[PDB]
């Protein structure tokens, strides 16, 4: 593997001081280092073997960096095209109209789940008193990190 | 390190403090100067070993600079109160009501190597009540800059 | 809950509490595994699918049992959403079991009224209910059946409504087996009419009616002690305003054969036994009979007395009823006198003239009585009987009969006369039930028996079955007509043939000219015909040439089976010829026609066999039924054992087939249930092949859905488009969704991720910011911990204040 900054960022999430991060924190550190990965994909390779991932990323930088690169290869799926459109399919009645209740439950109960806390936190003052949410602006504020 | 934080105001507070302990006005505090400052504050029971212990910390006459260097040297990692309050206001970021015990317990132990779990229990005991109620950061700052009783 | 108040007390038996519901519809369900299944002992019980033998199925039970049964011995189970559905026909699972099961469940909960399409199923409570409650009556007043729970007053009110709304006449057809409890309903419906629309600024006549008809059309059957042999049709003639104006009764089959015959454990009509009871001794002398029934062959072939019946009490009941009914004494005299003549006839004896094969009277003892009682002349009578003067060609040819021919003709009149009379009585009743006030419409209430199958099916069965097979077709059509309106209203494109048509085959075979009845009624004209004779004629002409016609499969005896909608009925032809004779000797009828006994004279002015009328009456009826807006009610009988809240399966199952209920479900399941409106179609399913895109998006609300269905590995059959919507069969839309379901996992799972991703991406921006503010805090504290113990620092401390 290679680049420098990511090694500096690993120590920022050590939380012990040992420079050896855990196989569970693995799935989260990968998310801020540039690009998305799903939970099921992380769970698939090297994640599914507990002793091997503990000896292949619950570790030093040596296995962090190769796992992160493995994710880097599939990330072409960052394409926004399908992901404003998929949203319009839930509440289509004129503009990019949504209802709070529908996105809140659909993104807590279905597929990969999400905690109610995390969903309330995605809805950070983007769904004011009107009940209806505006789709097109959320994909922009979501993709805006 | 001791001249690098250390603003003009802090240094003037120290200069006035020196001139109040400096009984004779000469420019050097000695055993005599310490004895009647203690007496003026109500403390009559002072034994020479305590006065001597104070003076022994310095290699020469205690002169303005020797004082400022000796007192700076003990506070090598100490800011003025407003600066300390800024760190808490960043942790507050929403504003006004200060933080909870768990939120900072974790943040002092987590990123970096350690603010040790011996240090942190001493913190909850020496920072309070305050640390239990509102983890009273306002109060925390005033006790570190202005003394323990206050 | 809020709604229900009107009933309040009845509520629990009409509808369930809004959570009882909720607690039932909103519960865990596993479609792919939950199922209904065949069962050797119990008809169909429920279970869970365990495994799959590739075309065999192993299932657990609800009681705990494991059976490996065929693939089609297995039937799906409706989602809980359909628990105790008011209208089973709304179910998405039109099976045999699901219907049985729905009825059953809402019964164990004490709900007796459940709808099955147009029908109004009704189950015998076998106990008392606040349903007929005087509060309910109002409640159901002015309410469409969608504004209120399943109940008979629903039907009954709607009729009324409809009556005034559409300006059409109405009908209600009540039908079920012997113990189903129809009279009860019928009566109850009737009260309903009377109440909700009264102009008595009847109620007894109305009632008194029964006990007359019953004396004449009822008898001790081996099953019941008071079996209905009777049927009935009332015409409640509503006025212009909408207030009551007239009524009209008509009686059917009180079973002409009883009059002449009787099985060993049975007996004839009551009247006979009533009369000979001796409570009104004049009668005995008046009629010229005795009190010992064994003097009247016609009426003591079976049994004479029944312990549970007090012939003496009834006689009066009957008597008194006649009066109330407004009959003239004379008529009330005709009735009696006429009912005795008939007894006498069966006593009429004959003998072979010497060296001749002719019949000659064996005495003028009885004839004399019969003659007098009917207002006839002994001689003239015996002649006509013996030397029937016919009219073959353009004249009138005097024909001679055999002994066997006479005995049979006599019997034919006996029956003929009785019948007619019975018909008349009904009319006369109806007449009183006769006012002068104008009539604009009526509401017919028909009460008759339903297709019953017995190991032993005789003449009477044919007559009834035939009635029912007709009634059925009557429905199947109304439904076809009805259905077709929807697809026309909506704009669906569904073509279909009349559903009645399926039955025309059977009907023609019975009622048409060279059909059963005819062959039956012709042979009745042959002075020397046999049941056996008749039989052969039946075959030679229908066998092999007619499909619905079949020869019985030995398994009593049987001579011919028919293929009715309900199934195969094995008919025994023995007595028919007779029973049917009571073809009628027209010479005699002549005499009647000019009797001194007006009434007798009357009965025969429209002028003969028994089946000859039955048909005429059944036609006059089915015609009256047509100029009507049919309203259907199917009465059901839970368990032979008389137990409330219980149900034998196969017993209810039966009824369902013969009811029409199962046939209505069939016809239902053939059309295109679910129908999607186009936009409602776009939105929800675009996602399936959303790309069937430049030409699917520059687009039309209709042409789109069209275009869409372009993709999918789906049956391009199962649906059908039309002007406002698509039509779809079952489990399709179900299929759609599924695909859809997968398509969102895609959509969601991906939309989750970014979020997740992004979520932590903000955490890093915070963690990082924080970086130093901590340190500051970090180090800063440490100082103090060290310092606070330092002399110099304490000093500064006490001193820090004196400063400025």
């Amino acid at each position: 593997d290679e680049i420098n900054d990511f090694k500096e960022a690993f120590l920022l999430f050590d939380r012990t001081g040992d420079a050896k991060i855990t196989l569970s924190q693995v799935g989260d550190i990968v998310r801020a280092l540039g690009q998305n990965p799903t939970n099921a994909e992380i769970n698939k390779i090297l994640g599914n073997p507990s002793k091997e991932e503990m000896n292949a990323k619950k570790i030093t930088f040596e296995e962090f960096l190769p796992m992160l690169q493995a994710a880097a290869n599939n990330k072409d799926q960052g394409t926004f095209e399908d992901f404003v459109e998929g949203l319009r399919v839930f509440d289509k009645e004129g503009n990019g109209t949504v209802m709070g209740a529908e996105l809140r439950h659909v993104l807590a109960t279905l597929g990969e789940k999400m905690t109610e806390e995390e969903v309330e936190e995605l809805m950070k003052g983007q769904e004011d008193s009107n009940g209806c949410i505006n789709y097109e602006a959320f994909v922009k504020h979501i993709m805006s990190v | 390190n001791v001249f690098s934080m250390f603003d003009q105001t802090q240094i003037q507070d120290f200069k006035e403090a020196f001139t109040v302990i400096d009984q004779n006005r000469d420019g050097i505090i000695d055993k005599d100067d310490l004895r009647e400052t203690f007496a003026a504050m109500g403390r009559l029971n002072v034994k020479n070993e305590e006065l001597d212990a104070m003076i022994k910390e310095a290699s020469g006459p205690i002169n303005f600079t020797v004082f400022l260097t000796m007192f700076g040297e003990k506070l090598k990692g100490a800011d003025p109160e407003d600066v300390i309050m800024g760190a808490f206001k960043v942790l507050d970021p929403d504003g006004k009501g200060s933080i909870k015990k768990s939120f900072l317990e974790e943040l002092l132990t987590t990123q970096c190597d350690r603010f040790t779990p011996e240090e942190i229990k001493n913190m909850w005991a020496a920072f309070p009540p305050d640390v239990a109620g509102n983890v009273d950061y306002k109060n925390i700052c005033y006790v570190i800059t202005h003394g323990e009783d206050k | 809950d809020a709604e229900m108040a009107a009933f309040g007390e009845a509520a629990p038996y009409l509808r369930k509490s809004e959570k009882e519901r909720i607690e039932a519809q909103n519960k865990p369900f596993d479609a792919k595994s939950s199922v209904f299944v065949v069962h050797p002992k119990e008809s169909f019980v429920k279970g869970t699918i365990q495994s799959k033998e590739g075309g065999k199925v192993t299932v657990k039970t609800e009681g705990g049992e494991t059976l490996t049964v065929k693939e089609d011995q297995v039937f799906s189970m409706n989602p809980p959403k359909y628990d105790k559905i008011e209208d089973m026909a709304m179910m998405t699972h039109l099976h045999e079991p699901a219907v049985l099961y729905n009825l059953k469940e809402r019964y164990a909960a004490w709900m007796i009224y459940t709808y099955s399409g147009l029908f109004c199923v009704t189950v015998n409570p076998y106990k008392w209910l606040p349903v007929y409650n005087p509060k309910v009556v109002l409640a159901y007043r002015g309410k469409k059946r969608q504004e209120a729970p399943p109940h008979i007053f629903s039907i009954s009110d709607n009729a009324y409504q409809f009556m005034l709304t559409d300006r059409e006449n109405q009908s209600i057809l009540i039908t079920g087996e012997s113990g189903a409890g129809k009279t009860v309903n019928t009566k109850r419906v009737i009260q309903y009419f009377a109440t909700i629309a009264a102009s008595g600024e009847l109620e007894d006549q109305i009632i008194s009616a029964n006990p007359l008809l019953e004396a004449f059309g009822n008898a001790k059957t081996v099953r019941n002690d008071n079996s209905s042999r009777f049927g009935k049709f009332i015409r409640i003639h509503f006025g212009a305003t909408g207030k009551l104006a007239s009524a009209d009764i008509e009686t059917y089959l009180l079973e002409k054969s009883r009059v002449t015959f009787q099985l060993p454990a049975e007996r004839s009509y009551h009247i006979f036994y009533q009369i000979m009871s001796n409570k009104k001794p004049e009668l005995i002398d008046m009629l010229l009979i005795t009190t010992n029934p064994y003097d009247y062959h016609y009426v003591s072939q079976g049994e004479i007395t029944v312990p549970s019946i007090d012939d003496q009490e009834e006689l009066m009941a009957t008597d008194s009823a006649i009066d109330i009914l407004g009959f003239s004494a004379d008529e009330k005299t005709a009735i009696y006198k006429l009912t005795g003549a008939v007894m006498h006839y069966g006593n009429l004896k004959f003998k072979q003239k010497q060296r001749e094969e002719q019949a000659e009277p064996d005495g003028t003892e009885v004839a004399d009585k019969a003659a007098y009682l009917m207002g006839l002349n002994s001689a003239e009578l015996l002649k006509a009987l013996c030397y029937p003067r016919v009219k073959v060609g353009n004249e009138f040819v005097t024909k001679g009969q055999t002994v066997s021919q006479v005995h049979n003709s006599v019997g034919a009149l006996a029956k003929a006369v009785y019948e007619k009379m019975f018909l008349w009585m009904v009319i006369r009743i109806n007449q009183q039930l006769d006012t002068k006030q104008p009539r604009q419409y009526f509401i017919g209430v028909l009460d008759i028996a339903g297709f019953e199958i017995f190991d032993f099916n005789s003449f009477e069965q044919l007559c009834i079955n035939f009635t029912n097979e007709k009634l059925q077709q009557f429905f199947n059509h109304h439904m076809f007509v009805l259905e077709q309106e929807e697809y026309k209203k909506e704009g669906i494109e569904w073509e279909f043939i009349d559903f009645g048509m399926d039955l025309a085959a059977c009907i023609e075979l019975i009622e048409k000219p060279m059909g059963i009845f005819s062959i039956l009624e012709e042979e009745c004209m042959f002075p020397k015909a046999t049941d056996t004779s008749f039989k052969n004629k039946l075959y030679d002409q229908h066998l092999g040439k007619s499909n619905n016609f079949q020869k019985p499969k030995p398994a009593a005896e049987a001579h011919f089976s028919l293929v009715h909608y309900a199934g195969t009925v094995d008919y025994n032809i023995s007595g028919w010829l007779e029973k049917n004779k009571d073809p009628l000797n027209e010479t005699v009828i002549g005499l009647y026609q000019k009797s001194s006994v007006k009434t007798l004279a009357l009965l025969f002015a429209t002028y003969q066999t028994v089946s000859a009328l039955f048909r005429e009456n059944l036609n006059k009826l089915m015609a009256n039924l047509r100029s009507t807006h049919p309203h259907f009610v199917r009465c059901i009988i839970p368990n032979e054992t008389k137990t409330p809240g219980a149900m034998e399966h196969e017993l209810v199952l039966h009824q369902l087939r013969c009811n029409g209920v199962l046939e209505g479900i069939r016809i239902c399941r053939k059309g295109f249930p679910s129908r999607v409106l186009y936009a409602d179609f776009k939105q929800r399913y675009r996602v399936l092949n959303a790309s069937a895109i430049p030409e699917g998006q520059f687009m039309d609300s209709k042409k789109a859905s069209e275009k869409l269905l372009g993709s999918i590995d789906v049956d391009h059959t199962q649906y059908r488009f039309g002007h406002t919507k698509v039509f779809f069969k079952a489990g399709l839309l179900g299929l759609l969704e599924e695909m859809r379901d997968d398509k969102l996992a895609e959509i969601i799972t991906r939309t989750q991720a970014r979020c997740r991703g992004f979520l932590m991406r903000v955490e890093y921006r915070r963690m990082v910011e924080r970086r130093e503010s901590i340190f500051c805090i970090q180090y800063n504290v440490r100082s103090f911990m060290n310092v606070k113990h330092w002399p110099w620092m304490k000093l500064f401390f006490k001193i820090k204040p004196l400063l400025k």
